[PDB]
């Protein structure tokens, strides 16, 4: 039985190919997660079918109704057999599904934005 | 020389003393002040201790 | 530019349903992939390989005075030639 | 239970079970703290570019 | 001093024997501690504060 791999669209993780429209199947997708999944499939020797999560959400419990959304919900409710996507390892996801050893370590970081006049020798004195 | 002399600012507060290291500071070997420094949770007093 | 260090620590991991036969060997596979170093190859390949990317005073700080000096020299030459031509005529 | 700085490796995962890593680390470079270098012979020309 | 970033990525984890009932509770406890922020407090205390 083929294994469904459920993924969220996000660069560089997965992208749409420039010629995605004419192509069909997993070849429509290219990205970090598809290469990772190719390595996993080669290791385990199984065919996999790539599918993007319908709602396009990472996943968060809604306390009023207690229904999982996103790839975590797809995995819990049997819609997906394995998720290969930039999914953060947290408590709420951990108690419901199994997280593998983290393949990509990350954290919160700071991003900043990175030619004097010809007559700049007159600046020390006012005009 | 003159710019550096003007730039220096005498220590007028606890954290000015704490962040700086050139001038040392001390406390009694056994007293309520030493206990306060030991069983403190604020960051400044923590790094002072 | 990203500047500094990561404030906290998180990670991305492969997620599988509770109680699945696919968990243990996918975990072994990702660890083997990391130890084989191909994971770093993928990171470099699509973050950098497919990427698209003093104290002393410089001359630009004093280029204006050079321009003014050359303009003054040219004006002095122009005045000298004007005076020479007028005197000759 | 082993509570200490144990590196998570493939063989150790093959024999024992590891929780998610409580602290991340990597290979980095340590060099001596820089000190004021002796000024060059023609260091009086430093304020102006060549 | 330390210069530059990390060349590779590794982590330190808590080890538990194969087929034991402590693995999952220890794992979820580690994630809950990391998400809560206690672990960064401990690291700052034992590396920078002290």
């Amino acid at each position: 039985k083929t294994v469904v791999v459920t993924t969220i669209l996000e660069s560089p993780y997965v992208m749409m190919k420039k010629n995605h429209e004419m192509l069909e199947g997993n070849e429509r997708y290219e990205g970090y997660c598809v290469d990772l999944a190719a390595e996993i499939a080669k290791h385990c020797g199984f065919k996999y079918k790539l599918t993007i999560v319908g709602d396009g959400k990472y996943g968060a419990r809604d306390a009023d109704t207690k229904i999982w959304n996103g790839m975590v919900g797809e995995l819990v409710y049997g819609k997906a057999d394995i998720a290969i996507a930039p999914l953060t390892i947290t408590l709420v996801r951990e108690e419901v599904i199994d997280f593998s050893k983290p393949f990509m370590s990350l954290g919160i970081s700071i991003m900043i934005k990175k030619k004097p006049g010809v007559f700049s020798f007159l600046d020390p004195l006012a005009y | 020389f003159l710019t550096v002399e003007r730039m220096v600012s005498p220590i007028e507060s606890a954290e000015d003393l704490s962040k700086q290291t050139e001038i040392a500071y001390g406390t009694l070997d056994s007293g309520s002040t030493k206990e306060f420094f030991r069983r403190s949770k604020i960051a400044v007093f923590d790094k002072m201790w | 530019m990203k500047v500094g260090g990561n404030l906290d620590s998180k990670g991305y991991d492969i997620a599988t349903p509770k109680g699945s036969s696919l968990g243990t060997p996918v975990n072994l596979a990702v660890l083997k992939l990391s130890e084989q170093g191909v994971l770093d190859k993928l990171k470099n390949k699509w973050w950098y390989d497919k990427g698209e990317c003093t104290s002393a005073l410089s001359l630009s700080n004093v280029a204006g005075v050079f321009y003014i000096l050359v303009g003054g020299l040219g004006l002095a030459m122009l005045v000298a030639l004007i005076e020479f031509c007028y005197k000759s005529r | 239970i082993a509570i200490a700085p144990l590196t998570i490796t493939l063989v150790r995962e093959e024999v024992i079970d590891f929780s998610k890593p409580f602290m991340s680390l990597g290979i980095s470079i340590m060099i001596k703290k820089p000190q004021k270098s002796k000024p060059g012979v023609f260091s009086f020309l430093d304020p102006l570019a060549y």
